[PDB]
RNA sequence: GCCCUGAAAAUGGAUGGCGCUCAAGCGUGUUACCUAUACUCUACCGUCAGGGUUGAUAUGAUGCCCUGACGAGUAGGCAGG
RNA sequence: AAGCUCGUAUCAGUUUUAUGAGGUAAAGCGAAAACUUUAAAUAUGUAAGAAGUCCUUGUUUGAACGUGGACAUUUGAAUGAAGAGCUUUUAGUGGGCCAUUUUUGGUAAGCAGAACUGGCGAUGCGGGAUGAACCGAACGUAGAGUUAAGGUGCCGGAAUACACGCUCAUCAGACACCACAAAAGGUGUUAG
RNA sequence: GGAAUACUGCCAGCUGGGACUGAGGACUGCGACGUAAGUCAAGGAUGCUGGCAUAAUGGUUAUAUGCCGCCCGUCUUGAAACACGGACCAAGGAGUCUAACGUCUAUGCGAGUGUUUGGGUGUAAAACCCAUACGCGUAAUGAAAGUGAACGUAGGUUGGGGCCUCGCAAGAGGUGCACAAUCGACCGAUCCUGAUGUCUUCGGAUGGAUUUGAGUAAGAGCAUAGCUGUUGGGACCCGAAAG
């Protein structure tokens, strides 16, 4: 999605990227838990 | 845009006959509008107080213009002075009629009006408020 | 060259992602990350607004009203001149009228008869 | 207009009408539009009291404006109501009718034979 | 009440177009034309006849 | 290009039938002719639209007159009977 | 349906003119297809004046955020038309096939997905011997006339018409196709 | 060298045969021919003659002949069929009543409106008369305590139907009802501003920045009836497996 030219839906591409960042952060939180336990 | 009064008022049909003939042979737009109004239902024919008549006679050079209310002319105990100008209308509630006459007016009706002014010269057509009940 | 909200734009490209690829719509948001455009898209018989973000590497500024500008100048100036010195105006555009007669003279253009031989 | 004709070529049979056929078509099927009422010409004052604004004050002035395409030709041509012709009185002259006039059919440009077809359809 | 066709009905035809009377009076539908004697060009005869 | 083989079962059988062979077959050309609720013109019904008329001495004004175009119809809708 | 605000100088399943893009490639000429200028429609896209047009200064010369002042109708392309608009409102509706065209992927062969446009349903009538989808076709009651699609041996209204070629089949063909058996054989015939 | 014919086209060229129709119902128009009186193929058919007068024409009906015509209704709408109902006749037979809200229209009165719980009277379940209350409406907004709608000609602005003025109009000016767009005003709630002063915590000043309300900004409702909508009652009619 950060590649093509138009999306046909505040740009939603940046929103895609920030959503993925929240996802990998949830991964990191559930990994910090697992490595604490 | 209905083309006949849905009422079987004998007198309303007589007035519609008069105003069809006048609108057909005068070419003064006052007749076209007064006729088109004579076809209006009861929720589209709302009442005009005597207060709006006073507030309209307040205008410039509207001193001797008779006012014409196709609907009915109710009363308003919230004023304390009425001018002395002729008012013509369909129906006059007895309060308003007594007020107009006590100040000195004349509640001619629409056919005395037809005689007094066929083309409608020197007249104010007042329409009451409508968007109240919704 | 920078944008402002509401100027009729064009589009272009530098593949098979979403082919409008030629439409002229109005921009609505001059953002750094992208430019958003509205498109009049027909669904059955229904001109709808389609909102779409684009990257500014494939967008050019339409100039479709420059002709109207130039012709406003032409026509106003012409009718002013015509009010100055009074002759016929004909200050309206016309379709191509058909040509009239003329004599095509053969003194050096003698005709040459050819068929699909080729020769 | 040429683009319109190219577009509807399959469904019409157009051509270049001449003076004689214009004249007979207008004396016979000539009906004017007056208050949206297809009134037959049948007169002169009829034409006159609607096309007097453009100086067309007979039926020959009208035929003149139509044939020597004039400044008010849009006005004359919309005053006339679309002629409603009869089926051709000698047949269309072909077995099958929906091919281009060039392929031995009947639709499309027919540059000069439209006079013959129309006189027959009159 | 009834549309009467010109191009017949001489009365209608002369009601419209008061000129049809002189048309018929001079026989203008069968008017001649003088004998022009412009023999044409050899180049035109060639490019017609010749292949 | 026509023509013949170029495969297909099982009650009797279908270029629709009869029949056709310088065709009543195939390609093509010029004419003439036949026929739809289609197209033109006319008369009548109805609806819609545009004009006119509440004047005696005679009417039905929700009427009377003049003009033009149109008419399939299920669920539904409106109107007159 | 009603209300109200116009009889719109307004709109249109349309063309043009402008400028768009996809330029396939016919350019052609380059430095020797070698570019890149470019082109027809191929098919869409937005725009073509009344609030427009400007003339005169307050503002972070620019762009205008403010004025005031001129050009009503040659007032700004072709064609058609009056049914255009906006508020309240109210009944049925929701299932689904065929074809065409644009396009993506397919394999024994069909085909599957899209998008658009017809048709069908609610719809009779002429023709195709018969018929959901094929060819014509604007359904009040009648008269006359002329034709569409299809036809003209007889059934059956209408030339056993006219003209040029071809073919003989021990079950021709009249086919409907711009499909399948279809690649071939043949000492049948005709023209190249 | 000089012709004619063919083909194509034009005539407001002449001339003949056939078919269908004859709507309208004093005059008015456009014309044309004639000096004019007049006449006419010009805003729709008349003139002359015959036969019969009643089953001759027309209507009804049985049949014959030519051509056409798949059996009705329902449900699936595609083998658009299948399937389901149909022996025949008569009578019966299925969107009704009521309550509550709501809509559109009609009528009465109108800042009002509503007589019929009840009383009076009566020719007696009718009609006629009537007091006191009560509902809705004429005031909103707050979670609540509570507070509660004029700076102005009830306001400027932009349109706006009608009317006035000018001139013949076009056009121009004047005023502009309804309603709409916009900026203001007022009341309630929210945030601050915090007094005159106070039994010291009560009192609540000025202004602004917000928002918001079917808010006000010279009222429009109340009642009855008809047509309709929704919900609830057996609820368009018949039909189920039960507790």
């Amino acid at each position: 999605l950060d590649d093509q030219w138009l999306v046909e839906v505040i740009d939603p591409r940046t929103l895609n990227r920030a959503e993925r960042k929240r996802l990998v952060k949830k991964n990191e939180k559930q990994q910090r838990r697992n490595m604490k336990n | 845009h209905r083309t006949a009064p849905k009422s079987d008022n004998v007198y309303l049909k007589l007035l519609v006959k008069l105003y069809t003939f006048l609108a057909r042979r005068t070419d003064a737009p006052f007749n076209k509008v007064v006729l088109k109004a004579l076809f209006l239902s009861k929720i589209n024919r709302p009442p005009v107080s005597v207060s709006r008549i006073a507030r309209a006679l307040k205008q410039e050079g509207a001193a001797n213009k008779t006012v014409v209310v196709v609907g009915t002319v109710t009363d308003d105990a919230r004023i304390f002075e009425f001018p002395k100008t002729t008012v013509a209308a369909l129906r006059f509630t007895a309060g308003a009629r007594a007020k107009i006459v006590k100040a000195g007016g004349e509640c001619i009706t629409l056919d005395q009006l037809a005689v007094r002014a066929p083309k409608g010269q020197n007249t104010l057509i007042l329409r009451g408020p409508r968007n109240s009940r919704e | 060259k920078v944008y402002k909200v509401g100027d009729i734009v064009d589009i272009k490209a530098n593949m098979p992602h979403k082919f409008y690829q030629g439409k002229t719509g109005v921009v609505y948001n001059v953002t750094k990350s992208s430019v958003g455009v509205i498109i009049n898209k027909m669904v059955g018989n229904r001109y709808l607004e389609k909102r779409l973000n684009l990257r500014v590497e494939h967008i050019k500024h339409s100039k479709c009203r420059q002709e109207f500008l130039e012709r406003v100048k032409a026509n106003a100036a012409k009718r002013a001149e015509a009010k100055a010195q009074g002759v016929a105006v004909q200050l309206k555009r016309q379709p191509a009228q058909p040509r009239e007669s003329r004599i095509v003279s053969t003194e050096g253009n003698v005709p040459q008869t050819l068929a699909p031989v080729p020769y | 207009t040429l683009e319109l004709l190219k577009l509807i070529e399959p469904y019409v049979a157009y051509g270049y009408p001449s003076y004689s056929t214009i004249r007979q078509l207008v004396y016979k099927r000539g009906f004017g539009k007056i208050n949206k009422q297809r009134v037959p010409l049948s007169d002169n004052a009829i034409i006159e009291a609607n096309l007097g604004k453009y100086g067309i004050l007979s039926i020959d002035d009208l035929i003149h404006e139509i044939i020597t395409v004039g400044p008010h030709f849009k006005q004359a041509n919309n005053f006339l109501w679309p002629f409603k012709l009869s089926n051709p009185s000698g047949g269309w002259g072909v077995p099958r009718k929906f091919k281009h006039f060039i392929q031995g059919g009947s639709f499309g440009n027919r540059e000069e034979f439209i006079n013959k077809l129309v006189k027959s359809m009159n | 009440v009834l549309k009467k066709n010109p191009l017949k009905n001489k009365q209608v035809l002369l009601r419209l177009n008061p000129y049809a009377k002189v048309f018929a009076a001079e026989k203008l539908g069968s008017k001649k034309a003088e004998k022009t004697g412009t023999k044409p060009a050899a180049v035109f005869t060639e490019t017609l006849k010749h292949d």
